[PDB]
C-alpha cells in the first residue's frame, strides 16, 4: 500500500526558512511525479510545486516561486520543499502528494498526514489547563459533564485525550480560537453521574511545539 | 488562472437522498475525450482522497454511489443515496492547465431530525481565579439545526465582549453539532456581579434553554 509521511514543520519567523521531507513507502518512488499542496486555515487548497520522476522538471506557484525549492531522493525514497523568505501567507498544512502514472488514475493519487507551517512573529507559548466542573449545586441526571479549558497557547495543534483515550466516546474537543494571538480552545466529556465522585476523570493535554503535556484530574468543589 | 468555484459551500442532505456539488470553471477545463477535473473527499483531521478523475472515472474502491460528469466550464459530484460517512467536505481540482487549481469545496452536512442541546454551565477554576483571570464556560452539545443562538447574561444584563464561541464538525457517530461558547474577563470583573447566565435558542424550543449559577450562593 502507498504511504506518504510528511515532516519538519513547525513555527518559524517571518522571512525565515524551514525544510519538510516526506517519507515513501508501498511503490517504486523512481516512477512517479510528485507534489506539495498546502491547505490554508480556511481550507482552501494551493498547489505549491510540484517535480517529476527524474527531477527533470519542477513548477513551483507563482506565490512560492523564488522561494521555495522541490527536490527528491529516489534512493532514499523522499520528497523536500525548502522554504525561505517565509511569509504569513505560507501559514499552512502541507500534504505531499503521489501523481497516478501515465494520466492512468487521477492527477494525485494519494496524500499524506500533512505537516503544519506556521509563520509568524508571536512565539510560542504553552497552555494553561484549567478543570471545568460543575458548581456544587450541580446537574443531577443519569449523565454529568466535565472539561478543561486550554487557553492561551500558540501554534496549533494540541491535543485532549480523558483518561488516556477510555473515554472517547462521550468526547467533544473543539476546534481553537484565535484572540490577541493565542489559541483557546475547550473540551468536554459526559460520564455516568454516579461515577464523578468516586472515580478519576482526568484530560490529558499535549502541546508538541512547546513539548508541553499536563494531566489535569477534574476536582469538585 | 482557472479560477473553480464550488456551489453551495454547504449542503444538507437527508441519509437515502441526493446530494449533488457543482464546480464551475472560469475557462474550459476539457482536453478532447478528457476533462481533467477531479474530485477529493476530505474527512476532517483526515488527509482527502481520491474520488473521481478525468471528469466521471470511479477511482478503484469508492462506491458506486459516487459518480461523476460535465463538460467545458460545468462540472458535477453526485452522490446517491448519501450514507453515514460522506459527512466531508468535496473538492473538484482541475490540471488541464498549470497552476493546477482547487475549488473552495463544499461541506456535505448530513440531515438527520431536530435534537435540542444538552447546555451545562462552569464556573472560573480556583485555579484560574489565583492567575488573576475568570471564563466562564457554557457547552451545548449534541443538537441539530446547525443553527443556534447563546445569549451570556450577566446580573440579568446581556453581554457579548469576551465572549468566545467555538463550533465541532458534525459528528461521525450521531450527525449532531456541539457548541462551547466561553465568556472570558479579569478575575476583579468576575467578583463585581452576583449571577452568570447561559442561554441558548434552538428551532426545537420556544423556551430557551437557561443554565446559571450564582458566585454568592451554595
Amino acid at each position: 500500500d502507498v504511504k506518504l509521511v510528511e515532516s519538519g514543520g513547525g513555527l518559524v519567523n517571518l522571512g525565515g526558512s524551514l525544510k519538510l521531507s516526506c517519507a515513501a513507502s508501498g511503490f517504486t518512488f523512481s516512477r512517479y511525479y510528485m507534489s506539495w499542496v498546502r491547505q490554508t486555515p480556511e481550507k482552501r487548497l494551493e498547489l505549491v510545486a510540484a517535480i517529476n520522476h527524474n527531477s527533470g522538471r519542477t513548477y513551483y506557484s507563482d506565490t512560492v516561486k523564488g522561494r521555495f525549492t522541490i527536490s527528491r531522493d529516489n534512493a532514499k525514497n523522499t520528497l523536500y520543499l525548502q522554504m525561505s523568505s517565509l511569509k504569513s501567507e505560507d501559514t499552512a498544512l502541507y500534504y505531499c502528494t503521489r501523481h497516478p502514472l501515465i494520466y492512468h488514475g487521477n492527477y494525485l493519487d494519494y496524500w499524506g498526514q500533512g505537516t503544519t507551517l506556521t509563520v509568524s512573529s508571536a512565539k510560542t507559548t504553552p497552555p494553561s489547563v484549567y478543570p471545568l466542573a460543575p458548581g456544587s449545586a450541580a446537574q443531577t441526571n443519569s449523565m454529568v459533564t466535565l472539561g478543561c479549558l486550554v487557553k492561551g497557547y500558540f501554534p496549533e495543534p494540541v491535543t485532549v485525550t480523558w483518561n488516556s483515550g477510555s473515554l472517547s466516546s462521550g468526547v467533544h474537543t473543539f476546534p481553537a480560537v484565535l484572540q490577541s494571538d493565542l489559541y483557546t480552545l475547550s473540551s468536554s466529556v459526559t460520564v455516568p453521574s454516579s461515577t464523578w465522585p468516586s472515580e478519576t476523570v482526568t484530560c490529558n493535554v499535549a502541546h508538541p511545539a512547546s513539548s508541553t503535556k499536563v494531566d489535569k484530574k477534574i476536582v469538585p468543589r | 488562472d482557472i479560477v473553480l468555484t464550488q456551489s453551495p459551500a454547504s449542503l444538507a442532505v437527508s441519509l437515502g437522498q441526493r446530494a449533488t456539488i457543482s464546480c464551475k470553471a472560469s475557462q474550459s477545463v476539457d482536453y478532447d475525450g478528457d476533462s481533467y477535473v477531479t474530485w477529493y473527499q476530505q474527512k476532517p483531521g483526515q488527509p482527502p482522497k481520491l474520488l473521481i478523475y478525468v471528469a466521471s472515472n470511479l477511482e478503484s474502491g469508492i462506491p458506486a454511489r459516487f459518480s461523476g460528469s460535465g463538460s467545458g466550464t460545468d462540472f458535477t459530484l453526485n452522490i446517491h443515496p448519501v450514507e453515514e460517512e460522506d459527512a466531508a467536505t468535496y473538492y473538484c481540482q482541475q490540471s488541464n492547465e498549470d497552476p493546477w487549481t482547487f475549488g473552495g469545496g463544499t461541506k456535505l452536512e448530513i440531515k438527520r431530525a431536530d435534537a435540542a442541546p444538552t447546555v451545562s454551565i462552569f464556573p472560573p477554576s480556583s485555579e484560574q481565579l489565583t492567575s488573576g483571570g475568570a471564563s466562564v464556560v457554557c457547552f451545548l452539545n449534541n443538537f441539530y439545526p446547525k443553527d443556534i443562538n447563546v445569549k451570556w447574561k450577566i446580573d440579568g444584563s446581556e453581554r457579548q465582549n469576551g465572549v468566545l464561541n467555538s463550533w465541532t464538525d458534525q459528528d461521525s457517530k450521531d450527525s449532531t453539532y456541539s457548541m462551547s461558547s466561553t465568556l472570558t474577563l479579569t478575575k476583579d470583573e468576575y467578583e463585581r456581579h452576583n449571577s452568570y447566565t447561559c442561554e441558548a435558542t434552538h428551532k426545537t424550543s420556544t423556551s430557551p434553554i437557561v443554565k446559571s449559577f450564582n458566585r454568592n450562593e451554595c
